């Protein structure tokens, strides 16, 4: 470990009175055979780094827990890639497997922001089991998979939208508000689509997510930067980056 | 036995899992919060045993979900170089770096109809009618609804949440009934979260995990109020027959 | 709902102005003015039977009908040559094709989109007559229904003209590879 | 035993406390946007004004050294050399019970006035008030002190009608011109908003006076508190948008069961094109009427108003002025 | 210790300070649109007039390097030695690598990022401190990346040099929190007392020389204007002003000249073609010893017209000051002047004879 702590015992033996926290190793060393629990993403120049945590994703409970659906495009731990699928030899515990996530977002130097746990909703299993119809058992899970994939897809597409909008407006501070309000607002829509209830933008009945939270992303993005797009400069740049949310956008 | 609190007002924020600057709230009330409110209405100082508040049941019907807002909150700024919030060692920070900035989130413009069912519910109600400390909703600065206790005495108050309780105006199709409203009971559970309160003392806050299951129920459309000024009116006439 | 009445007016007025001058002269003198101004007391004869059943809706009908009758003879001779766009799209098609000033049209578009119900009626007529001076194909039914919805919130009709204008500008530029 | 205070105050075109990006803080109540002033703002603005007077009413009037009369004088400790400390109790402001220690642990020792360093025992002025710690929670520069709270519940102030922010395009002009003029200093945009805010606060003397004692000292603290609550206005961008004002309606009520706010009265936002003070006054009246006739109670109500047009029945007996209202209500509070 | 000043001033058909597109700035007050004049514009006119009389020239600028280099070139330094010198004066005041600068456009001296606010003798003294180290500055220019050599203590003490305009209006400088002086005058925006919509003027600059066949204008456009009766208000915190200035006679002169410039001045926004110069039709100075107070809420309910607005505004300000006076009783001083002798305004105090007389007697009573 990179640290070295010690506990000073109390005479009772069931209490700590003092402690020591300091460096245990001073020469750098990166661990080979990357951690199977985390999700890793590659940047330019060849370095591979873990995707950092985001309190903005914990604005709704158990958001990352649902990664058991998907999966997802490079966004998947190897431990799952070697224990959750069928290329392994579990037989019936796999039909009750649930994911959990322990996240503690922090700055890489010494400042901490927040922790949060995320256990997947067993209700999403209940819905798939309660109907006992093969075609409906597959249509439901297809609807959750679809809604989740597209949900995070527009989440990251909105992140780059706000990063380029603010980084180009001045020639950022909008990502925090935009994302926070975007997930906070877009998750009740998710639960709205899973129970095939009339959601904003699109009514039940259709195949997938029906392209609804995309409209939720237009709402959050349009309001977080709305009061600031008055003069034509900010208006044209904000709009130029606002013409991306309109994709995928598969029509009726 | 039991009574029906009406969780409403300008702002609500039931926090959880946040022990740092950034504070967040849940999209629905947490029993730790409202049990803290009952405890504040009965006069139990932090550190006292909260066993009395065990054996209670809280099903909550969400009227409207309400929208989440982030409250920026700086504390200690602008003050001179010799007045801020001290450090543990006692050595203050430089005034350019002295204030601490917390961005505490909160839930705004939402109204919940909780249904308390417990053995001590009658004294709890009579405590909310006259408390030994300002009762709040989530945090001190949030002032509760005047009609904090909608109905004081009702047998099987859950059935009262399923029928004959006013709801705020929402889009209702023509001659349509069976309008869905979500209520949370506590298999097929939605999530687990630290709600059960074990100790409130500031020296060692201690909580535990608790199950929660959100069941979307159907209610007849005869409860949706009108466009404006109708909802508060209908709930007033609803609280009028409380004596009867 | 209103768009249908809009298409009725645009139909008979679009054939009316070209087919007989009395109504074209009774309507021409009503551009950019109130529906009760005495100078427009001669336009009711033609427009009054089409308004449905707020004043924003009638203001829309009378104002744009007058606009349709006050366009130059060139714009009517081309208007009578024989999803769908707002007038913002018309502005972009005007700058990209007919060579108008971009930096000016942008500030005139945000100048008009930033005003109140009465500012859109005073600033609008010269802008649309300038666009028809450059003979850009503007759709009238959408223009009126837009002005009709311009009175409940000054955000839901402006933002869509501005964003639609910029959108079609960068699509006309990206399409020019 | 709960002093509730409501007040309608119309602030002009300004920006009291901005958000994380310049805009003024806003809540969305009853479906509509509403600019708001945080409770902390209107707290540090009242407190910062209270001490400015209470903690100054007064080193030249009541004084702290002016003691002995009950521990150093009518006690025997040099009835004439009383300045014994006095001068020895110096090398914030307390009430009276915690002052017993002031004249108490101020005796014994020797003393050494014959020509004075034991303060770790008197320093505990805040540990036991410092009334400014029983009214409002702990200080802001001292570690906790057994009484972290509280008492004075303070509510956020939101508008009574939907108000959208408005962009104030502004620019800085440099005074040294080159041969290419109009090169102003720095173009920019600052958001402002105006409107008629509703404000509310509670003072729980019940669980208050205990922490202190002398009901007279408590009475002075609550009276100056109410006057500071109406008087003060935050200090945000006032030097650029002078928005100093007084509440157009002031309603103090003394309730013996539980405090109550009138915020839901302003749930349905008010549409305008007219003024908002009169409509807000008569609407607060109406809400007080139905709420009063639905939750009957024997409470005290009083209110002042800067408009003699309407007659507010449900608000009590219309006093003539703010300080008269405050005096008669603090007196009526016990 | 708070000198409050109120004034009703009706401006004719004009456009004082336009928005980013020409239109006049408007508030949405009491539900209705209301043209307004920003506070910073009047504050600028006021300062330029006050400093005009009191020839202090409290120059606010960015090009301090350009003028310091000019001062050094006047005193014998070579062009490059002056430029590098000034850059040394500015580069020796921040934490390290001096204050932040901007991209140099020409070979001309660059412009700092922040706005400085100093009098001209302050810049002169800065050039003096730069001249005291001729050799050192020349030696630093020989390097590729020079550093600070100036005695940051005295130059930092020179940047703190105040002025009448610096005393009243205050200064800000992020990279030097030690020089930040707080303003003593709360200046408010001026909004109309009645809902006013904007009105478009259609203008066509025609070319004088004819064209062969046809003749059309050289350019046609339309500018937004508006007329109306503005309400204006300002506060002068005597206590803090005497604290900044230090003496009481200089402070008294600064507040007297402030008030006279506040009534007299009018901005310079499109005045060359509108001639909108005017005087306040009502002036009310009150000296309060507890807190400053504005009469803005009196003008919340917009006023309908077809009649005049001066009399209604005057008597309504009277009414609000009377009832407001009997609701917040206080031992304060009240005085007022008026350009209309029809009604008699009692609640505004004792009617002095003229604006300068009113200001003299009120500043005296303070």
């Amino acid at each position: 470990f990179r640290h070295a702590v010690l506990l000073h015992p109390s005479p009772d033996g069931s209490h700590v009175v003092d402690a020591w926290v300091t460096w245990a190793w001073r020469e750098r060393n990166i661990s080979p055979e990357l951690d199977p629990y985390l999700i890793y993403q590659t940047s330019k120049e060849g370095r591979v780094y873990p995707r950092p945590a985001e309190a903005e994703r914990a604005i709704w409970r158990d958001l990352d827990a649902l990664l058991h659906y998907g999966e997802d495009g490079n966004y998947r731990p190897t431990i799952l890639d070697n224990c959750t699928p069928l290329a392994q030899v579990p037989q019936e515990v796999l039909d009750s497997l649930r994911l959990r996530a322990f996240g503690f977002d922090q700055d890489g130097q010494a400042r901490d922001k927040q922790w949060f746990t995320a256990t997947t909703p067993a209700v999403l299993r209940w819905l798939a089991d309660r109907e006992t119809d093969d075609n409906e058992n597959a249509r439901i899970v297809r609807r959750i998979t679809l809604a989740r994939k597209a949900a995070e897809a527009l989440g990251r597409r909105l992140e780059k939208a706000c990063k380029e909008a603010w980084k180009e407006s001045n020639s950022g501070p909008w990502v925090q508000h935009g994302m926070s309000r975007y997930w906070a607002k877009a998750e009740p829509v998710f639960w709205n689509i899973v129970y095939d209830r009339p959601a904003q933008g699109y009514t039940p009945g259709m195949a997938g997510p029906g392209n609804a939270f995309n409209l939720v992303a237009l709402a959050a993005y349009d309001e977080v930067t709305g009061p600031y797009c008055e003069r034509p400069r900010v208006a044209k740049v904000v709009e130029r980056h606002r013409s991306t949310l309109f994709s995928n956008w598969t029509p009726k | 036995s039991g009574f029906l609190l009406r969780l409403a007002g300008p702002m609500q924020s039931w926090g959880e899992h946040s022990m740092f600057g950034e504070r967040d709230t849940l999209p629905y009330p947490s029993r730790s919060g409202l049990i803290g409110m009952f405890a504040a209405a009965q006069g139990v100082r932090r550190g006292d045993p909260l066993d009395r508040y065990k054996e209670l049941k809280f099903t909550v019907r969400v009227d409207r979900p309400g929208v989440r807002l982030v409250d920026f909150h700086t504390i200690g700024g602008g003050l001179p170089k010799e007045r801020t919030v001290p450090t543990a060692a006692g050595e203050r920070r430089d005034p350019k770096k002295a204030t601490i900035v917390t961005s505490r989130s909160y839930l705004a413009d939402a109204v919940f109809t909780v249904a308390v069912t417990g053995p001590e519910a009658d004294t709890i109600a009579d405590a909310l009618a006259a408390p030994y400390w300002q009762p709040y909703l989530g945090r001190r600065a949030f002032v509760p609804d005047p009609l904090l206790v909608l109905r004081r005495r009702v047998a099987d108050p859950v059935r009262e949440l399923v029928e004959a309780v006013p709801l705020p105006h929402r889009r209702v199709e023509e001659d349509a009934a069976t309008v869905l409203v979500d209520l949370i009971y506590e298999t097929r559970t939605l999530t687990v979260l630290n709600d059960v309160p074990l100790s409130f003392d500031s020296k060692s806050r201690r909580y535990s995990t608790r199950q929660i299951r959100v069941v979307p129920t159907e209610v007849p459309a005869t409860l949706v109020a009108g466009p404006g000024r109708d909802y508060q009116n209908k709930l007033f006439t609803y609280v009028k027959q409380c004596a009867e | 709902y209103i768009l249908q009445h809009a298409d009725a007016l645009v139909k008979r007025v679009s054939k009316l102005i070209v087919n007989e001058p009395a109504a074209r002269a009774a309507l021409r003198r009503g551009v950019g003015l109130a529906p009760e101004d005495p100078r427009m007391l001669a336009a009711h004869r033609v427009v009054a039977p089409y308004v449905p059943v707020v004043h924003a809706v009638e203001r829309a009908f009378y104002a744009v009908a007058a606009i349709m009758a006050a366009q130059p003879r060139s714009a009517r001779d081309q208007e009578a040559e024989a999803r769908r766009p707002n007038l913002g799209v018309s502005l972009a098609q005007a700058v990209f094709d007919k060579g108008l000033n971009a930096d000016s049209t942008e500030q005139r578009l945000h100048l008009i989109a930033r005003q109140n119900l009465d500012g859109v009626h005073r600033h609008l007529p010269r802008l649309v007559l300038y666009l028809r001076s450059d003979q850009v194909h503007i759709d009238w039914g959408i223009l009126i229904r837009d002005l009709a919805r311009w009175g409940h919130t000054p955000r839901h009709v402006a933002r869509e003209w501005v964003q639609d204008y910029h959108r079609t500008l960068e699509t006309l530029t990206r399409q020019a590879e | 035993t709960f002093v509730d205070i409501h007040a309608i105050q119309t602030l002009p075109y300004s920006n009291i406390n901005r958000d994380d990006l310049g805009s003024p803080k806003t809540v969305v109540y009853g479906g509509k946007e509403r600019t708001r002033v945080s409770s902390q703002s209107w707290k540090r603005a009242v407190r910062h004004e209270v001490e400015a007077r209470l903690g100054d009413k007064a080193v030249r009037t009541r004084r702290i050294i002016s003691e002995i009369a009950k521990r150093l004088r009518e006690r025997g400790w040099d009835a004439d050399l009383a300045d014994a400390g006095a001068r020895q109790v110096v090398l914030f402001y307390l009430p009276v019970p915690a002052i017993d220690e002031l004249a108490a642990i101020a005796d014994e020792h020797r003393d050494a006035v014959a020509k004075i360093l034991p303060a770790d025992r008197i320093t505990e002025v805040l540990k036991s008030r410092n009334v400014s710690v029983n009214l409002f929670g702990r200080m802001l520069a001292e570690l906790p002190s057994t009484e972290v709270d509280g008492a004075v519940q303070f509510a956020h102030a939101f508008t009574v009608h939907g108000t959208t922010v408005e962009v104030d395009f502004f620019t800085a002009v440099d005074d040294i011109p080159k041969e290419n003029d109009h090169g102003s200093g720095h173009m920019n945009a600052g958001q402002f908003s105006a409107g008629t805010f509703y404000r509310y606060a509670n003072v729980n003397l019940d669980r208050l006076v205990e922490n202190t004692g002398d009901a007279q000292t408590a009475r002075t603290a609550v009276a100056e508190f109410l006057r500071a609550f109406l008087s003060t206005v935050p200090s945000g961008k006032q030097n650029a948008t002078a928005a100093m004002t007084l509440p157009d309606l002031v309603h103090i009520a003394v309730r013996f069961d539980r405090p109550i706010s009138f915020a839901p009265a302003f749930e349905t936002a008010l549409y305008g094109s007219d003024g908002y003070t009169l409509r807000a006054c008569q609407e607060l009246n109406n809400y007080a009427e139905r709420l009063r006739e639905v939750w009957p109670d024997d409470a005290i109500r009083g209110y002042a108003t800067v408009e003699n047009k309407t007659d507010l029945a449900a608000l009590g007996e219309r006093y003539d002025s703010y300080p008269a209202l405050i005096d008669a209500m603090v007196a009526a509070a016990f």
